DNA sequence: AAACCTTCCCATCAGGGGAAGGTC
DNA sequence: GACCTTCCCCTGATGGGAAGGTTTATAAT
C-alpha cells in the first residue's frame, strides 16, 4: 500500500477540495422526520444517505443505480458508511485566527512575525490597530495605535498608509510579507554583533523561516479562511432509549460557529456600526478557538451541563484521547478473563480453562472445524449446534484446541513475562488454572487475583507463541540470568 | 504437543525466522497445497512444521529452492 | 419602495445628486449608529431576562442589536411616546425569536416553542392545584388543541444528552463509548450470505442452460438487476408466458425433494 | 484584560446617553438625510415612468 | 438481495418486517421466576396479562 | 467473561458493547509485552484484525471458516478517525508515496 | 520481531 | 406571546372523458 | 339503432395545514 506520511498547513484551496459542500444552517435534523436536514451539520446531499444504497426522497431508490446523483433531493446513493468519510466546509465571513498557532507554547504566528504575544492579543480583540505596508511614511510596516491615534493618523496620509485592526491585519501581515527579504538581513544582523539575546532570536526564527520556506506552506494559512468539517458519523445524534437522543458536543460547538458566521454575514448585508461588527469578529473568532482546542479561552459551557464541551483538540489529546485509549491500546476481540485458581497437577507447559470459555472463544474455529468434518450443513446449523451445545462438538473443540496455544496475563504488566503462552486444558467450572511455578513471573496471588486469556488467530501469532511466548522457552529472566520458575513457599 | 523449540532454534539460528520459515511451511500445509514430510501424530500444521525443522529436512533454502522448481514446473505448463 | 428604488438606482448635476442622496444615507447611517450605539445599553439590560435560556450572553444581545437596528430604522418620532418604549419591544421580539430559532440542537418551529411554553405555564398553574400534579389529560382540555397534542409535544423536546456524559459511578468511562452499532452487519450473516451464493451457484449447475439464466435474470443473480419478464421475452425471442411457465418448472425442479435440502438449511 | 463579554462592555460604556432634544435632532437629521435623498429622486424619468 | 429473493421465491416463505427484541434470559445464569409486574401508560389499551 | 465476536462501537470501531463484552482492554504496557518478545504478527492481529479493522474483521472471519489462516490486514478504523480528526483542523495531513 | 526480516527485505528495497 | 398574512408541499375531490350497458 | 344513463382513470383545483415572517407604542439604561 502506501509510504511515509506528510503534515502540513491546509491551504483554504485544500480545505475546500476535501469538501464537498458548504453547511449553511445550524440544523441538523428534521424533528418529526429524523432524515438530514440540508443542508446542515448532518446532510444526506453534502456527506451522503442516511440508509444504504437509498436517496433522501427515494426517487432513485434501488441498489442498482450506483454513483447516480438524484436531482430531487441532490443524494449520491451510496453504502452509509461514506457518512462517516467525506468532509465539509464553512466559509468565513472575517478571517479567523488558528488557536493552536497563537497559543502553543512558542507561539507560531507571534515568533514568526517577531512580535509578541501581547500585543497580538490586543490588536485580535479590537483594543489596538495595527498599520500594514506604509510605504514612505513615519511609522515602519508593523506598528500600534490607539484609536485616538488612528484618528489623527489617517488625516496625515490617507493613501499610502493602510492601517486596520483584528485578523484581517494579521492576515495582511502574514501575506505581505515573504520571509526570503527578511532572512537575507537576518543574516547581517546575526553576523555583526554578539549580544546573546541576538543570536537566540536568530538560530529561532532564523531556523523557523527556513525550515519553513523548504516545505512550501504559506504563512497566511495560520489564519483560518475556510474551516473544514468534521463527518456527521464521527459526531453522531443517534437515537437513544427513551425517545432521547445522544450527540457529541462538536455539534454544538459547529452550530454556535455557523449560527455566529452567518449572523456576522447578515449584520454586514444589514450595514450595522463597527462596535457591533467588531463584538462580533470578537464572538466568531472566540467560537473558532473553542472548537479547534478549549481551554486557552473562556472554556464555554455545555448546554444544560455544567462541565465543558469536548472539542477536536480534546478528541486527539490526552490520556483519553484517540492516541492512548485507541491507537496505543486497543479492545480485543477472541478474549475473556476471570478468576485465577491453582491447577497443580498440570505440567509447566499448560494452563486449566474453563469450558465455558474455550467455547466462547474459539467459536469460529468450531464453525469451520464442524462444517469442513460435515457434521454441519452449514455455518448457521454449526451456530445452532452449539447453541444447542450438543455433545458431538466436544471433541471438535478437543480437535481445535490440542495444539492451538492460548496466552495470558495479569493486571499488571511490568515485565514481558507478564504475558505468557500456554497449553489449554479442558476444566469443568469457571476459573482459569495457571502453572503454580509462573506466579512468581506473573507477581499473582491467589487472594481474588483475575486474569485475562488471548487467541492467536493467525499461523504467524501460533508459530510467535509456541517458540517465543512459551512457558517452557521462558525461564530465564531478562533483567538478570537468573530463573523465573524458582520453587516459591 | 512440543514443551520445547529448542532443537528448531539449534538448527536454524537466529529463533525469529524459525518462526518464519515454519510458518510459511504451515501455510503451504493447511491451505492444501502440499503434504507433510513426517508423519502427523494428529498435530496440526504447526508442531507437523516444527517436527520438520528439527530432523534439518526444512529450512528458508530448502523451501526457496522448492518454490523456484515450481515456478520453472507452471512455466513448463505453458506447452 | 424608496429602497428599491434606490437599489435600482449631465453626468456633474447627476452625480451631484448621487452625492447628496450619499451624504443623506451616510448621515443617515450616523444617525441610526449614534441612536443604536447609545441605546446598546437598554439592549444589555433587556438581554440580561433570558440568560440561561439555551443561548449565550453575547448572543442574546447582539440578537436584541439586530433589533434595536430594525427598531430605529422604523420609528417616527412625531407618535411623541418615549421611543424607549418602542425599542422594548423590538428587542424582546429579536431575542425570544432568536433563541426559539438557533437555540435548540434539533431546530424545532417557533409556534411549536411557544406551546411548549404555554404547556409548561399550564403545569405550574395546577401543580398544587391537583395535589400531585394533575392528570395527564385534564391539562389537555387545559389547551386549545384536540388534546392528543400533549403527549406528541411531551414526547419531542427532548435534547440530546452529551455523548461525553460520564456514565454513572466513573469517571471517565463516557455514554458515547456505550453506543453500539446496528447499521454494521454480524460476521456470523456475511459469512452465510458468502456461503449462501455458492450453494445457489450449485444448484443452479443443475438446471438447463435457459433455465440458469431465466433464473439468474428474473432475479439479480451475478448481474446488475432484476428484468421484467417483458424484458426477458425481448431478450430471448421466446416471449412472455414461456417466461412466467418456466420459472415455475425451474422452481418445481429445485422444490423437489433433492438438492432442495441444503437451500432449505439456509 | 481578555473576556469577551467586557471588552463590549466598557466599548459600550464610553459611547453617551439620550436625553432628549438628542433624540429628536437626530430623527430630524434622518429626516433630513431622506429628504435629500427625496429631493433627489424627485426628477428620476424612470421613478417617473413607474408612478 | 437476489439470492435471498430466490430463495424466498422457491420456497414461498413470508418475510416478517417486524424485528426481535424480547427479553431473553442472559448467557450462563438460569433461576426461577418469582414476581412479573407491569407499568402501564395512561389509559392506553392494556395488556391481556396486564 | 468471553466473547469471540460480538457488537461494536459506533464513534470508534471498537468491541465494546452489552453485560460486559470485549478484551482486557490491551493497553500500551501489553504492547510492550509484546515487542520485549520477537512477536510482531500477534501484535498486528491483535490491533488490526481482531479490534479495530471493520473489513480485515470480517475477511478474517471467512477465512477462518474456509480453513486459511491469513489476514488482509487494511488500516485500523481509530488511525483513520484519526486523520479525520486532524484534516478538520486548518492541519493537512497526506499518505505520500506508494 | 519476525517482521525485521520482511522489513530488512522492504528498507534495503 | 398574540393577531394577521404569506407561502409551500400535499392528502383528497369536482369534472371530463372514453367508452359501455341496457331499453320503448 | 340512437340516445340516455353509468362507471372507472387522469387533470388539476383548490382547500388544508404546517412553517415562517412582520408588528406589537406608558416606560423599561
Ligand atoms: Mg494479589
Ligand atoms: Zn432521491
Amino acid at each position: 500500500e502506501f509510504d511515509a506520511i506528510k503534515i502540513a498547513l491546509a491551504s483554504p484551496d485544500m480545505i475546500r477540495s476535501w469538501s464537498f459542500g458548504e453547511v449553511k444552517k445550524p440544523e441538523t435534523i428534521n424533528y418529526r422526520t429524523f432524515k438530514p436536514e440540508r443542508d446542515g451539520l448532518f446532510c444526506a446531499r453534502i456527506f451522503g444517505p442516511v440508509k444504504d444504497y437509498e436517496c433522501l426522497c427515494g426517487k432513485y431508490k434501488r441498489l442498482k443505480h450506483r454513483g447516480v446523483i438524484c436531482e430531487k433531493c441532490g443524494v449520491e446513493v451510496t453504502q452509509t458508511k461514506v457518512r462517516r468519510e467525506r468532509m465539509g466546509h464553512i466559509e468565513l465571513a472575517s478571517p479567523t485566527a488558528h488557536i493552536w498557532f497563537l497559543k502553543s507554547l512558542p507561539s507560531r504566528i507571534g515568533l514568526l512575525l517577531d512580535m509578541p504575544l501581547r500585543d497580538i492579543e490586543r490588536v485580535l480583540y479590537f483594543e489596538s490597530y495595527v498599520v500594514i505596508e506604509g510605504g514612505m511614511t513615519n511609522l515602519e510596516r508593523q506598528q500600534i495605535l490607539t484609536e485616538e491615534q488612528y484618528l489623527d493618523a489617517l488625516e496625515e496620509f490617507g493613501d499610502e498608509f493602510d492601517a486596520k485592526m483584528g485578523a484581517e491585519a494579521i492576515q495582511a501581515l502574514l501575506k505581505s510579507m515573504d520571509l526570503e527579504q527578511e532572512c537575507e538581513q537576518l543574516r547581517e544582523e546575526l553576523n555583526e554583533t554578539n549580544s546573546e539575546t541576538k543570536r537566540k532570536k536568530l538560530t529561532k526564527r532564523i531556523k523557523l523561516l527556513e525550515a519553513f520556506v523548504q516545505s512550501g506552506n504559506k504563512p497566511e494559512w495560520m489564519i483560518l479562511t475556510v474551516l473544514p468539517v468534521l463527518p456527521p458519523d464521527l459526531r453522531p445524534l443517534v437515537p437513544l432509549d427513551g425517545g432521547r437522543f445522544a450527540t457529541s458536543d462538536l455539534n454544538d460547538l459547529y452550530r454556535r460557529v455557523i449560527n455566529r458566521n452567518n449572523r456576522l454575514k447578515r449584520l454586514l448585508d444589514l450595514a450595522a456600526p463597527d462596535i457591533i461588527v467588531r463584538n462580533e469578529k470578537r464572538m466568531l473568532q472566540e467560537a473558532v478557538d473553542a472548537l479547534l482546542d478549549n481551554g486557552r479561552r473562556g472554556r464555554a459551557i455545555t448546554g444544560s451541563n455544567k462541565r465543558p464541551l469536548k472539542s477536536l483538540a480534546d478528541m486527539i489529546k490526552g490520556k483519553q484521547g484517540r492516541f492512548r485509549q485507541n491507537l496505543l491500546g486497543k479492545r480485543v476481540d477472541y478474549s475473556g478473563r476471570s478468576v485465577i485458581t491453582v491447577g497443580p497437577y498440570l505440567r509447566l507447559h499448560q494452563c486449566g480453562l474453563p469450558k465455558k470459555m474455550a467455547l466462547e472463544l474459539f467459536k469460529p474455529f468450531i464453525y469451520g472445524k464442524l462444517e469442513l468434518r460435515g457434521l454441519a450443513t452449514t455455518i448457521k446449523a454449526a451456530k445452532k449446534m452449539v447453541e444447542r451445545e450438543e455433545a458431538v462438538v466436544w471433541d471438535i473443540l478437543d480437535e481445535v484446541i490440542r495444539e492451538h496455544p492460548v496466552l495470558l496475563n495479569r493486571a499488571p504488566t511490568l515485565h514481558r513475562l507478564g504475558i505468557q503462552a500456554f497449553e489449554p486444558v479442558l476444566i469443568e467450572g469457571k476459573a482459569i488454572q495457571l502453572h503454580p511455578l509462573v506466579c512468581a513471573a506473573y507477581n499473582a496471588d491467589f487472594d481474588g487475583d483475575q486474569m485475562a486469556v488471548h487467541v492467536p488467530l493467525t499461523l504467524e501469532a501460533q508459530l510467535e507463541a509456541r517458540a517465543l511466548m512459551m512457558s517452557t522457552n521462558n525461564i530465564l529472566s531478562p533483567a538478570n540470568g537468573e530463573p523465573i520458575i524458582v520453587p516459591s513457599q | 504437543a512440543r514443551v520445547t523449540v529448542q532443537d528448531a532454534v539449534e538448527k536454524i539460528g537466529n529463533r525469529f525466522d524459525l518462526v518464519l520459515v515454519a510458518a510459511r511451511r504451515a501455510r503451504q500445509m493447511q491451505v492444501g497445497g502440499k503434504d507433510p514430510l513426517v508423519p502427523e501424530e494428529n498435530d496440526k500444521t504447526t508442531v507437523i512444521a516444527l517436527r520438520e525443522i528439527e530432523e534439518g529436512l526444512i529450512n528458508n533454502q530448502i523451501l526457496d529452492v522448492r518454490e523456484r522448481q515450481e515456478q520453472q514446473e507452471q512455466e513448463a505448463a505453458e506447452l | 419602495k424608496q429602497f428599491d428604488y434606490v437599489n435600482s438606482m449631465t453626468i456633474e448635476q447627476v452625480k451631484d445628486i448621487n452625492r447628496r442622496m450619499s451624504i443623506g444615507e451616510a448621515k443617515a447611517r450616523r444617525a441610526k449608529k449614534e441612536m443604536v450605539e447609545a441605546n446598546l445599553r437598554l439592549v444589555i439590560s433587556i438581554a440580561k431576562k433570558y440568560t440561561n435560556r439555551g443561548l449565550q450572553f453575547l448572543d442574546l444581545i447582539q440578537e436584541g442589536n439586530i433589533g434595536l437596528m430594525k427598531a430605529v430604522d422604523k420609528f417616527e418620532y412625531r407618535r411623541g411616546y418615549k421611543f424607549s418604549t418602542y425599542a422594548t419591544w423590538w428587542i424582546r421580539q429579536a431575542i425570544t425569536r432568536s433563541i426559539a430559532d438557533q437555540a435548540r440542537t434539533i431546530r424545532i418551529p417557533v409556534h411549536m416553542i411557544e406551546t411548549i411554553n404555554k404547556l409548561n405555564r399550564i403545569s405550574r398553574q395546577m401543580l398544587q392545584e391537583m395535589g400531585r400534579e394533575p392528570t395527564p389529560e385534564e391539562l389537555a382540555e387545559r389547551m386549545l388543541m384536540p388534546e392528543d397534542k400533549i403527549r406528541k409535544v411531551l414526547k419531542i423536546a427532548k435534547e440530546p444528552i452529551s455523548m461525553e456524559t460520564p456514565i454513572g459511578d466513573d469517571e471517565d468511562s463516557h455514554l458515547g463509548d456505550f453506543i453500539e452499532d446496528t447499521t454494521l452487519e454480524l460476521p456470523l450473516d456475511s459469512a452465510t450470505t458468502e456461503s449462501l451464493r455458492a450453494a445457489t451457484h450449485d444448484v443452479l449447475a443443475g438446471l438447463t442452460a435457459r433455465e440458469a439464466k431465466v433464473l439468474r435474470m428474473r432475479f439479480g443473480i451475478d448481474m446488475n438487476t432484476d428484468y421484467t419478464l417483458e424484458e426477458v421475452g425481448k431478450q430471448f425471442d421466446v416471449t412472455r408466458e414461456r417466461i412466467r411457465q418456466i420459472e415455475a418448472k425451474a422452481l418445481r425442479k429445485l422444490r423437489h425433494p433433492s438438492r432442495s435440502e441444503v437451500l432449505r438449511s439456509f | 484584560t481578555t473576556d469577551p463579554v467586557r471588552m463590549y462592555m466598557r466599548e459600550m460604556g464610553t459611547v453617551e446617553l439620550l436625553t432628549r432634544e438628542g433624540e429628536i435632532d437626530i430623527a430630524k437629521r434622518i429626516e433630513d438625510g431622506i429628504n435629500q435623498v427625496q429631493c433627489s429622486v424627485a426628477e428620476y424619468p424612470e421613478a417617473i415612468t413607474y408612478l | 438481495t437476489p439470492e435471498e429473493k430466490l430463495l424466498r421465491a422457491i420456497f414461498g416463505e413470508k418475510a416478517s418486517d417486524v424485528k426481535d427484541s424480547s427479553l431473553r434470559v442472559p448467557n450462563g445464569v438460569s433461576g426461577t421466576v418469582i414476581d412479573v409486574q407491569v407499568f402501564t401508560r395512561d389509559g392506553v389499551e392494556k395488556d391481556k396479562r396486564a | 467473561h468471553a466473547r469471540s465476536t460480538g457488537s461494536y462501537s459506533l464513534v470508534t470501531q471498537q468491541p465494546l458493547g452489552g453485560a460486559q463484552f470485549g478484551g482486557q482492554r490491551f493497553g500500551e504496557m501489553e504492547v510492550w509485552a509484546l515487542e520485549a518478545y520477537g512477536a510482531a504478527y500477534t501484535l498486528q492481529e491483535m490491533l488490526t484484525v481482531k479490534s479495530d479493522d471493520v473489513n480485515g474483521r470480517t475477511k478474517m472471519y471467512k477465512n477462518i471458516v474456509d480453513g486459511n489462516h491469513q489476514m488482509e490486514p487494511g488500516m485500523p478504523e481509530s488511525f483513520n478517525v484519526l486523520l479525520k480528526e486532524i484534516r478538520s483542523l486548518g492541519i493537512n495531513i497526506e499518505l505520500e508515496d506508494e | 520481531g519476525t517482521g525485521y526480516a520482511y522489513h530488512q527485505d522492504r528498507m534495503r528495497r
